[PDB]
């Protein structure tokens, strides 16, 4: 997609994440397991909420089409009461069409934008701590429990708490 | 139908103080009956060709 992340450099999503739509997977000594960010999910459920609702919401002041008879000697306007129910009629529809057309592309683009946030967002708080495996995965140059893998999770890693173990990790590498 | 006369019918909406003057002296169809309109709304006539209990 457009950011490179869904299927990107990400290649596959996650049957195993059930809880939301982006998350992370953890990997240390205490054990794995998925997690999603309630966040990043939160925050994209309200923006297509509020995209589905606007779309409707947009769509209240439509045409609506209205029964009129006409006789044999009344056929112009009657041919032109129709052009004009038709005419209104193919607008909306290219509007309601094209609208979605849009707008689902522009969210799958969004969740990919998401993604690749949510990757940037533990990518620049790790650094050289770890390691950019380059398939949405970091390898630690440290020793990262449960607790550190939460910190990671909500925007509270103390990087320079592991700066010197990480240095030194990297150095006989 | 059988016939090879016509009939012409016409129609008129009597204001409330209004009043309507007929004068003839012959092929009059006269008025017996006339409508009251009760209710103005918005409504339709629908042409179908069905006739369903249902709400
Ligand atoms: C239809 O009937 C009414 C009532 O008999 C007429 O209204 C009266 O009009 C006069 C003036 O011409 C007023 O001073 C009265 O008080 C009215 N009466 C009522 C009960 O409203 C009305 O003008 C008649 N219309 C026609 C076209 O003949």
């Amino acid at each position: 997609g457009l950011f490179g992340a869904i299927a990107g450099f990400i290649e596959g999503g996650w049957q195993g994440m059930v809880d939301g739509w982006y998350g992370y997977h953890h990997s240390n000594e205490q054990g794995s397991g998925y997690a999603a960010d309630k966040e990043s999910t939160q925050k994209a459920i309200d923006g297509v909420t509020n995209k589905v609702n606007s779309i409707i919401d947009k769509m209240n002041t439509q045409f609506e089409a209205v029964g009129r008879e006409f006789n044999n000697l009344e056929r112009r306007i009657e041919n032109l009461n129709k052009q004009m129910e038709d005419g209104f009629l193919d607008v909306w529809t290219y509007n309601a069409e094209l609208l979605v057309l849009m707008e689902n592309e522009r969210t799958l683009d969004f969740h990919d934008s998401n993604v690749k946030n949510l990757y940037d967002k533990v990518r620049l708080q790790l650094r050289d701590n770890a390691k950019e495996l380059g398939n949405g995965c970091f390898e630690f140059y440290h020793k990262c429990d449960n607790e550190c893998m939460e910190s990671v999770k909500n925007g509270t890693y103390d990087y320079p708490q592991y700066s010197e173990e990480a240095r030194l990790n990297r150095e006989e590498i | 139908n059988g016939q090879s006369g016509r009939m012409e019918f016409f129609w008129t909406i009597l204001k409330p103080n209004d009043a309507i003057n007929f004068e003839s002296n012959g092929n009059f169809i006269a008025p017996e009956y006339a409508y009251k309109i009760v209710k103005k709304g918005d409504s339709a006539i629908m042409k179908s060709e069905l006739e369903g209990n249902c709400n």
